[PDB]
RNA sequence: AGUAGUAACAAGAG
RNA sequence: ACCUCUGCUUCUGCU
């Protein structure tokens, strides 16, 4: 007797068992050396779907453009960039006269958003391109050397606070001859020794003023990095991503707004909604789509996938997006969404570490950068990677990188894409055809619906919606896509079978320790229990068993066993002694050794909240000292906000809300001084947290000096606490005269 | 007072010129910026990251201080702590025993007013533990996925005009220009002023449980029967698709 | 030329602070001269009042100490001046006016709003009742030395004097060059936002528009004006009709088996590529009073207890691996073995020249210098290892098998939940006794165990020891039904060296596992391993040889991860049949899992397909059901890689469209074979996917032969 | 060797 | 070889 686990399918039908096709408990698929070989086939297909087009020199940057908008239409089913404005333009209108006021609105949230948006929204864009050092890092950092380095240069809008400003400067830092900037450079030294030769060469890393061409820079702020995507579940290959820099962050932001504004009210957008308030809205969708249908007609439903979906997007046709969409806006605001798309339209893809090359016989290995890629006969790369090479060529550039004018990067202009999709979805019907499409749409995935008298005009349809996305640039996979009979479909993971179906795996890796601390995980933990239960369909049985599951990984992961156990380690010796000292048992959390009190109905309770009545007051007074070590300078974000991949707990603030060391590496690295850099920066910060307590919780606002700021108040402070008599003459006389000074 | 005591360290700071012209060339405005300079760098696999560094000898950063001073070097053969100092917190490096020596020995704090601070928390289990639970049944049932309010509140408030409230409760001195909420609420503010006058507990954490109360959270979720926040805060135990629990909060 | 005037007569700080305000309210110092003189006035008035006064001691009004009578709130920026104002109202006990003073009186506990007209200082002041109320003071001066106080205003008759002598000196001096008719005369602009292309980035655009275009203006007014309708209708005439999407109606004879190379016994069936043994391990039992101990130990009084196997010394060597060298195997094994038994603490073991071999010492390449590299002809560019090719191996369908059959052991370490009060409670509870129990039993939750609680040692050993290489042994803790524990010892395992920054860096794993299989009886499944022949045990009546599995192994900081999480393959079977158990209590309206597991008074103990026996349909019961998905999930992470991520995606496909099939619903499908191709490039050498794709086509032709019926 | 799989690790930096 | 630092800290150039 063999067993055959798909025969549970025999009984069971497949959306009812969708969570077993779901390998999550396996390892996600991870990038090992370079991706250079992935980038550069981007560059290759990307262009290889737009080469038709037209091919010139930009006199910017002397960069290979080219342009497939208007260009030849395709004879064959090969992706295809070739949108024509027109159709663009004209699925627009129809957008437009569908949803009236639709455009103006959105643009006039959007700008008026960007009008009190402040220069500081930058910092939260994650790893951003740093044009100075060339190379990724935290946003917070990439804005601040980009500020500091536009001072050099005459370019103080950054000290106003809006964005606006900010991003005054950005356009006019591209018409400045030369750009003075902060680089660390290692600089040797010779150093006087001990041994004979009496003279050691080493490398000091110091920061120095550099400078660089007006073109120079051009290119840079221009560029985007590029690397491998980790992590990414269901592919066999892996894929290029790519890093936005600084200068073109600012523009994103209140295209894809602009762009949000518009799909918050398209009833076909599967964004920005998401959770239960998607569910309802499709459900809700395909109730309309399906009653609309002919009496005694049929309706179908694609389950669709667009293939090389930013391979073909071009920036371009987001240029005549925005100013469509702008029409009726200020002519200000009008060049303000126009500068992301230009910018994507000349755009310069950095591409990556390089390739490796090896000796077997003598063990030796070395990087190749990028610039160098060319030092070298192609007959010493393997066989995949020498015709790469040859095909990108002609977009190759001298210093490393690659012209990349057609295509957009992986999920840039999410939401704008999804407003071109979902004008596609609008058309409807083409030359009075006795059928109607309709569907949803979130970036590249789509599912069509179509309604007919009969299911070879259905098919009729489908050919249609296939042949008018071709015009807008948009290619629908015909390998990946498939049709059948309105009832059942899929879409963004979600399966549907007269309703949609709970996918539990989808969310299992959720359920495990999620690294942000002791704390904060045991809240985390039984939140994703009880938020599962509710919305994916977890049982009480399998509920409870996911509470002693955590508690077992929480256990072994902060290695804080039961006191009463036997199990060894340095945290165990003395967690032992805790449940020998503690009357209160049932009171220790945990973390300390105590018991689990968890189960289903107290899932959403605090645990320092569920055992302090029974905590020995000796205990709670160490566990809740508020001036412990361990929390330290809190955000209201750090206290209640982590990431999933954001959702907030509630938990106690405690001796084991710590937080773990900063990572060392950079002691050995050329990036040394970031450390004073940053050190210097907290003092600051610190003291002035110090003068202005609300700081912390509500952003300071002023165009003024901090200095001023601080001096101020504590001139106040100071005078105030002379007359109330908290301070004595000698007290004030000094602290008058130190003031004085400053 | 600490006036004094801050005014001795903005005179420290200023010897020091890179302190100084950050002082002076940074903004009020930019202070939201530099604050968030850092050599840390935001990590993509926080649950892989822990369970390795769980398994490191000092995994942890400690503030520099007097209290971090007092958990000893090592405790019966354990190293507690490192006397090398953190990049971030400019402290010693420690292990995880030290939080547990700290709970077992450590210095014992003052909890006093903490269930007048985390008072939202414990009505929460008080409407737990004085419920009653009727009967379980099994059958079909029809769910509605509706915006429902999560949690129980003092009083509801726009998250711009319990902020404000939030400034004349915790730091009215920076408050700035008074609104017409600082009226309406007036009674709310002075009875949270009352019931957080003596507490030692860090500002910032006030202002997180003061939000939990007053700014509403309404997210979609799948409901049938009573959506009053005391049903739904229980809801992953009240209903399924195929069951219903009765149940009767305190 | 005002301008010129502000700079003579107003100080530098004064002309500072009013510009600082204006860009407080984002006006133009520059365009707007009279605004300018106006607020410098005003600030110069307030510091003219404040200036000469102080207070002593006492609190008494002097004239020159670092007390002045006036704080200046006008002048400084808002945050500051409310800072000011909020700290002076709370202080003094009085209320903070909801409009910002431009003075306080520290004698007179006062704010103050000061006021300058050109007209009469009576009209102005009533203007400011109206708004102020009585909340400050007023003083409004005039330039003709006419004014207005409010009755108790602070201001004495010197003050008064220095303002009205200073402004009527100011009226003076404009009139006098001209610029007073610019300070009445209406100046007024309208403040539009300022964003404005500068050379560059104008050329960047013009040249971003599509093919037909000259410029940027010209797309501009072309989209502003033009009427694009019928546009669509008209490039879909011109297009060819080679551009289509091809559609085909499905069928089940165009459903052909997928993979069909797994069928090609030319290829080499699939070999075992596990991190440990699974059904074929052998776990030495030693009853204990259950709880935990040191690792080290356990091991130790295992071995003692199997002495015979612990002093072999003299083994017999029955398969080699093709690169592996059978004596310093055999020496690791041995140095494993004595260092586990001896006295010592320490479970570290020398790097003698056999256990250099096993981790791998020194295999790394030599990074060199890329100028080097370049000119060196013979460095080339690696072509990539791609995996191999195989076919189905019997052994897959063995595991299956096995793993998912019942046992007299519970590995499982669940921990404790506080006890039941809501009846949903109580009810998850009694299922746990069916659910949980169930899988506790079987084989695969106990190799799961094994694979979790190694793992987490080994990534503990892995940090806490990178410079060491350490003997690891590979355990669990098991329980009998009579409720007696046991510690198992199914071998020792070695760590090498293991400095992993990259969560993908590799840290040798060199194990050496217990098993009673013969890997003559099934030689295709062990290519990898080096078994020795080391004793026997009298399991129950007859002997059974004792062998060790010996096999140079690693892993990394993801899956070593991943492998501590893996208890979580419970929640995924658990989950999909609890659900099976609602759906059905819902029907007939009571609790049926007993009805599902076991059976009922009116219910037929829930049953499902299972499998096959010699080309016929087998029934199973609903818990076997759940071990079967249980040990999928375990599988999903045991064999678990790019591979199996693709083919579970694409072929997810096809099993949604054979859904479509046999519910009836005429799906379509547009390139068949290209779909197929997503799918089959996935099979290579997993040996999870090769009998998934094997099964996949098993279990197709049955639902062919129901699709008739 | 081995891990692994379109390119890496099998220590790196001073 | 010896000592020091590092275990997600990014490498275009300085080279």
């Amino acid at each position: 007797m063999n067993i055959n686990p798909y025969f549970l399918f025999i009984d069971v039908p497949i959306q009812a068992a969708i969570s077993t096709t779901f390998p999550y408990t396996g390892v996600p698929p991870y990038s090992h050396g370079t991706g250079t070989g992935y980038t550069i086939d981007t560059v290759i297909r990307t262009h290889e779907y737009s080469n038709k087009g037209k091919q010139y020199i930009s006199d910017v940057t002397g960069c290979t453009m080219v342009d497939p908008t208007n260009g030849p239409l395709p004879e064959d089913n090969e992706p295809s960039a070739y949108a024509q404005l027109d159709c663009v333009l004209e699925a627009l209108d129809r957008m437009d006269e569908e949803h009236p006021g639709l455009f103006q609105a959105a643009s006039q949230n959007a700008m008026e958003t960007l009008m009190v948006t402040t220069v500081d929204k930058l910092t939260q864009g994650r790893q951003t391109f740093d044009w100075t050092v060339c190379r990724n890092q935290p946003a917070a950092t990439a804005l601040n050397t980009t500020i500091t380095s536009f001072r050099l240069n005459d370019l103080n809008g950054a000290d106003k606070g809006g964005l606006i400003p900010f991003c005054q400067d950005i356009i006019d830092s591209l018409d400045r001859p030369e750009m003075t900037f902060f680089s660390v450079k290692n600089i040797k030294k010779k150093l006087p020794a001990k041994n004979r030769k009496g003279f050691l060469i080493k490398r000091i890393p110091m920061k120095v003023k550099d400078k660089i061409t007006k073109v120079e820079y051009i290119k840079r702020a221009l560029s985007l990095n590029t690397m491998t995507k980790d992590a990414e579940r269901g592919k066999l290959k892996r894929r290029a991503i790519a890093t936005a820099g600084i200068q073109i962050r600012g523009f994103v932001l209140v295209v894809e707004n602009l762009a949000k504004n518009i799909c918050e009210n398209l009833e076909q957008s599967g964004l920005p909604v998401g959770g239960n308030e998607k569910k309802a809205k499709l459900s809700n969708a395909v109730a309309k789509m399906l009653s609309n249908c002919p009496p005694g007609g049929i309706s179908m439903t694609v389950t669709g996938d667009n293939t090389k979906w930013n391979e073909c997007l071009n920036p371009r046709i987001f240029l005549a997006m925005t100013e469509r969409i702008t029409r009726d806006s200020p002519i200000w605001f009008r060049d303000f969404c126009s500068i992301a798309p230009v910018l994507f339209s000349n755009k310069i893809a950095r591409l990556g570490k390089g390739f490796m090359i090896t000796s077997k016989t003598k063990r030796l290995k070395a990087q190749i950068p990028c610039p160098d890629l060319f030092s070298i006969p192609l007959e010493r790369y393997n066989e995949e990677t020498r015709a790469k090479l040859k095909k990108l060529k002609p977009f190759f550039n001298e210093e490393g990188t690659a012209s990349l004018s057609p295509g957009m990067m992986m999920g840039m202009f999410n939401m704008l894409s999804t407003v071109l999709g979902v004008a596609a979805l609008g058309i409807k019907n083409i030359g009075n055809k006795e059928y109607l499409w309709d569907g949803l749409q979130s970036s590249d995935d789509f599912a069509l619906f179509v309604n007919a008298k009969d299911e070879e005009t259905c098919m009729e349809g489908i050919n249609d919606f296939y042949r008018t996305c071709k015009l807008l640039g948009i290619n629908m996979s015909k390998k990946k896509s498939y049709c059948n009979e309105t009832g059942m479909f899929e879409f963004t993971s979600m399966f549907y079978r007269d309703g949609f179906v709970s996918n539990f795996a989808m969310e299992l890796p959720s359920f495990g320790v999620a690294g942000v601390n002791e704390s904060a995980d045991m809240a985390i933990g039984m939140t994703i229990i009880k938020n599962n239960m509710i919305n994916n369909g977890m049982g009480p049985a399998t509920a409870q068993t996911a509470i002693q599951l955590f508690i077992a990984d929480y256990r072994y992961t902060y290695k804080c066993h039961r006191g009463d156990s036997k199990v060894e380690g340095k945290r165990m010796k003395i967690i032992k002694e805790l449940w020998e000292n503690t009357k209160g048992r049932d009171g220790l959390l945990v973390a300390d050794g105590g018991p689990n009190i968890y189960n289903l109905r107290n899932l959403h309770i605090p645990e320092i909240v569920l055992k302090y009545n029974l905590m020995d007051p000796e205990y709670k007074g160490r566990l809740l000292h508020p001036q412990n070590p361990f929390v330290g300078h809190l955000s209201i974000e750090g206290i209640k906000e982590a990431d999933i991949t954001k959702m907030d707990y509630d938990a106690v603030s405690g001796t084991h809300s710590w937080r773990t060391k900063r990572n060392r590496s950079i002691l050995n690295t050329d990036q040394r001084n970031m450390i004073l850099e940053e050190q210097c920066y907290a003092k600051c910060c610190n003291l002035f947290e110090a003068c202005f307590n609300s700081a912390s919780y509500r952003k300071p606002v002023g165009q003024h000096s901090m200095l001023e700021a601080m001096a101020h108040r504590l001139r106040m402070d100071a005078r105030l606490d002379y007359e109330s008599g908290r301070m004595s003459k000698d007290d004030f006389e000094k602290a008058m005269a130190h003031l004085g000074e400053i | 007072g600490m006036t004094l005591a801050k005014i001795e360290l903005l005179k420290q700071l200023l010897r020091d010129n890179e302190a100084k012209t950050v002082l002076k060339q940074t903004t009020v405005d930019q202070y939201n910026i530099i604050r968030k300079f850092n050599t840390s760098r935001i990590e993509k696999n926080p649950s892989l990251r822990m369970k390795w560094a769980m398994c490191s000898n000092f995994p942890l950063a400690l503030t520099k201080g007097d209290m971090a001073n007092r958990i000893p070097l090592e405790y019966k053969g354990i190293q507690l702590k490192t006397n090398a100092e953190d990049i971030g917190t400019k402290g010693q490096m420690c292990s995880i025993a030290a939080v547990t020596w700290w709970n077992t020995y450590g210095p014992i704090g003052d909890t006093e007013g903490f269930e007048r601070v985390y008072e939202s928390f414990f009505l929460r289990k008080m409407r737990l533990d004085n419920a009653t639970w009727g009967r379980i049944t099994f059958g079909p049932v029809e769910r509605v996925r509706k915006r429902v309010l999560l949690n129980p509140l003092t009083k509801e408030m726009p998250p711009d005009e319990a902020s404000n409230v939030i400034m004349e409760i915790l730091f009215p001195k920076e408050a700035g220009i008074p609104r017409e909420s600082t009226w309406i609420h007036r009674e709310l503010i002075k009875e949270k002023r009352e019931k957080l006058k003596g507490t030692m507990i860090t500002p910032i954490v006030l202002a997180y449980m003061l939000e939990r109360e007053l700014v509403a959270r309404r997210r979609f979720l799948p409901v049938a029967g009573a959506t009053s926040a005391e049903f739904i805060e229980m809801l992953h135990c009240l209903q399924g698709e195929n069951w219903r629990q009765i149940y009767h909060p305190g | 030329s005002m301008d010129t005037f502000i700079t003579r007569n107003f100080q530098t700080t004064i002309i500072q602070k009013a510009k600082n305000t204006m860009a407080e309210f984002s006006e133009d110092p520059e365009l707007q001269p009279a605004m300018l003189f106006n607020i410098c006035v005003h600030l110069e008035v307030c510091y003219v009042i404040s200036d000469m006064n102080f207070l002593d001691e006492e609190g008494k009004a002097y004239t020159a100490n670092l007390r002045p009578q006036y704080e200046v709130i006008e002048g400084m920026p808002r945050t500051i001046a409310w800072m000011v104002q909020r700290s002076l109202a709370q202080e003094h006990g009085i209320e903070t006016p909801k409009y910002l003073a431009d003075l306080f009186d520290y004698k007179t506990k006062r704010f103050i709003e000061v006021g300058i007209t050109k007209g009469l200082a009576d009209d102005y002041f009533w203007k400011k009742k109206e708004k102020l109320g009585n909340s400050m003071e007023l003083m409004i001066f005039s330039y003709n030395q006419d004014y207005s106080l409010s009755n108790e205003s602070s201001l004495d008759e010197e003050g008064k004097g220095r303002v009205l002598s200073r402004l009527t000196e100011l009226q003076a001096e404009l009139s006098l060059k001209n610029l007073w008719q610019v300070l009445i005369g209406e100046e007024d602009v309208e403040k539009g936002i300022d964003f404005k292309l500068g050379q560059t980035i104008s050329r960047l655009r013009d040249i971003s528009v599509p093919a037909g275009f000259s410029n940027f203006e010209g797309m501009r007014s072309y989209i502003d004006n033009i009427d694009p309708k019928g546009a669509i209708e008209r490039n879909l005439a011109r297009m060819s009709p080679l551009v289509s999407v091809t559609p085909k109606k499905l069928t089940w004879e165009d459903l052909r088996p997928i993979g069909p190379h797994i069928y090609n016994h030319e290829l080499p069936e699939v070999p075992y590529n596990a991190f440990l043994l699974m059904s074929d391990e052998l776990g030495l039992a030693n009853m204990t009073e259950g709880k935990s101990k040191k690792p080290k130990t356990l091991a130790k009084e295992c071995l003692e207890k199997y002495s015979t196997l612990r002093d072999q010394t003299d083994p017999i060597l029955i398969m080699k691996s093709e690169k592996a060298n059978e004596n310093f195997l055999w020496k690791l094994w041995r140095d494993c073995v004595n260092t586990i038994s001896n006295e010592e603490m320490s479970n570290e073991l020398q790097k003698t020249n056999y256990a250099k071999w096993a981790t791998g010492d020194g295999l790394t390449y030599q990074k060199i210098m890329k100028e080097v590299a370049i000119d060196d002809e013979t460095m080339c560019q690696e072509e990539p290892k791609i995996p191999n090719k195989c076919r189905v191996a019997a052994w897959v369908q063995t595991e299956m098998n096995l793993l998912s059959t019942l046992t007299s052991k519970r590995a499982l370490d669940l921990p404790e939940i506080g006890p039941d009060v809501a009846p949903v409670e109580h009810v998850g509870s009694e299922r746990r006794k069916y659910f949980v129990n169930e899988i506790n039993y079987c084989k695969a939750s106990t190799v799961m165990m094994k694979y979790v609680l190694f793992h987490t040692s080994l990534l503990n050993e892995s940090n806490a020891s990178m410079g060491k290489y350490k003997v690891i042994p590979i355990t669990n803790r098991v329980v009998n039904e009579k409720g007696e524990s046991f510690d198992m010892l199914y071998g020792l395992a070695v760590k090498g060296q293991s400095h992993l920054r990259g969560d993908t860096d590799v840290v040798t794993v060199v194990t050496f596992e217990f098993s009673s299989t013969d890997p003559r009886v099934d030689s295709g499944k062990w290519p990898k391993y080096t078994v020795f022949r080391i004793g026997s045990l009298f399991v129950s009546g007859r002997e059974k040889s004792v062998y060790l599995y010996c096999r140079v192994n690693g892993t990394n900081k993801i899956q070593m991860k991943w492998g501590m999480e893996a208890r979580r393959c419970l929640l995924q079977s658990m989950q999909q049949m609890e659900a099976i158990v609602e759906q059905e209590s819902s029907i007939q309206g009571y609790d049926m899992t007993k009805a599902c597991f076991k059976g009922d008074r009116v219910n037929s103990p829930k049953t499902f397909s299972i499998g096959t026996q010699e080309g016929k349909l087998v029934k199973g019961s609903f818990g076997k059901a759940l071990r079967v998905i249980f040990t999928k999930c375990l599988m999903h992470y045991v064999f678990g890689n790019a591979q199996l991520e693709g083919f579970s995606a694409e072929s997810r496909r096809l099993l949604l469209l054979i859904q479509a099939l046999k519910d009836r619903k005429g799906p379509w499908v547009f390139d068949l074979e290209g779909m197929y191709s997503g799918i089959e490039e996935c099979i290579s050498n997993n040996p999870w996917v090769i009998q998934s794709a094997y099964w996949f086509n098993e279990w197709l032709g049955f639902e062919k032969e129901g699709s008739k019926v």
